[PDB]
């Protein structure tokens, strides 16, 4: 079994405005293998209306996965993916960062 | 115009204790994913992932299934057969993966076939470019390398690379060519962050763009700076679009001599940006 | 057009 870790970017479909809706992505790659829990939490708590991709590789056979929701930005509440998978110790979490 | 290309990935993998694998297949026309079948559903079909493709009929639909349901049954004794032959005793997972199709010239020659096989994330075996011979990592991929050989497979395979996966391209790049066709140029802007006393960081942005292929580079006064930049790797938006950006950290208060350039299928000439205050 | 491996090899 190889083993490699997944890449993880968290952000916005488009440039964030507070108040107004929009899409929040988690896209993890570079994965293998394919097993893997990512959530995406409000304020720490898990939101459940998650959609994700169909499941996808690249040339190197390693995975990729878009999870997403739709949300509205705001100046106070703190977004983030958590991510999970035999390649780390513990979940890994990736805050959102509307600079990045 | 332009280089096309019609890709299937489909992965399997075995579930201890669960019962049959997932099994996983997802057909994409250049960077667009269009279809799938996944034997989680609860009524597994070959089934549209693009509104376009709701021109086909039911007969490709079930047509694709039955092809889909006898590849998932051939997987499933496959990857019974590896855990028996690598003396997997501890048992556990494992993953097959399928890569096929075919990348397309703009003049429609056939640039490269594809039929390419990894065992645990690793190459297993693969079709050269010939579409003759095979390539196979090691002894188990040398005997079932014997077995195709004595069936013909390469022969098989390449009769539907050169002919079917090509037609099938043709007619897909028709179906949805209104948004398979378009080109949607990269919207950039410069974004500005403060890091310490001395210096800070410029980002640049390109967003909204389709196809995927994209360059970004920042200069300074014509000095390429591509070894001194941060560069995150494509992403998509979700809409159909992708997004890209990099960043360079430069000495507070010379922020004006750095340019972004981008390039794209969408931009005639490069663009050129800078931090506008 | 998806075409299947349908009851070759190891």
């Amino acid at each position: 079994m190889i083993q490699r870790t997944p890449k993880i970017q968290v952000y916005s479909r488009h440039p964030a405005e507070n108040g107004k809706s929009n899409f929040l992505n988690c896209y993890v790659s570079g994965f293998h293998p394919s097993d893997i829990e990512v959530d995406l939490l409000k304020n720490g708590e898990r939101i459940e209306k998650v959609e994700h991709s169909d499941l996808s590789f690249s040339k190197d056979w390693s995975f990729y996965l878009l999870y997403y929701t739709e949300f509205t930005p705001t100046e106070k509440d703190e977004y983030a993916c958590r991510v999970n998978h035999v390649t780390l110790s513990q979940p890994k979490i990736v805050k959102w960062d509307r600079d990045m | 115009m332009g280089p096309h290309s019609l890709r299937y990935f489909v992965t399997a993998v075995s579930r201890p204790g669960l019962g049959e694998p997932r099994f996983i297949a997802v057909g994409y026309v250049d960077d667009t994913q269009f279809v799938r079948f996944d034997s989680d559903a609860d009524n597994p079909r070959f089934e549209p992932r693009a509104p376009w493709m709701e021109q086909e009929g039911p007969e490709y639909w079930e047509e694709q299934t039955q092809r889909a349901k006898s590849d998932e049954q051939w997987f499933r004794v496959s990857l019974r057969t590896a855990q028996r032959y690598y003396n997997q005793s501890k048992g556990g997972s494992h993953t097959f993966q399928r890569m096929f199709g075919c990348d397309v010239g703009s003049d429609w020659r056939l640039l490269r076939g594809y039929h390419q096989f990894a065992y645990d994330g690793r190459d297993y075996i693969a079709l050269n470019e010939d579409l003759k011979t095979w390539t196979a990592a090691d002894t188990a991929a040398l005997i079932t390398r014997r077995k195709w050989e004595q069936a013909g497979d390469a022969e098989y395979y390449r009769a539907y690379l050169e002919g079917e996966c090509v037609e099938w391209l043709r007619r897909y790049l028709e179906l949805g060519n209104e948004t398979l066709l378009r080109t949607d140029s990269p919207k950039a802007h410069v974004t500005y962050h403060p890091r310490s006393q001395v210096d800070v960081t410029l980002r640049c942005w390109a967003l909204g763009f389709y196809p995927a292929d994209i360059t970004l580079t920042w200069q300074l006064n014509g000095e390429d700076l591509t070894q001194d930049m941060e560069l995150v790797e494509t992403r998509p938006a979700g809409d159909g679009t992708f997004q890209k950006w990099a960043a360079v950290v430069v000495p507070l208060g010379k922020e004006q001599n750095y340019t972004c350039h981008v390039h794209h299928k969408g931009l005639p000439e490069p663009l050129t940006l800078r931090w506008k205050p | 057009l998806y075409l299947v491996c349908g009851e070759r090899g190891f």
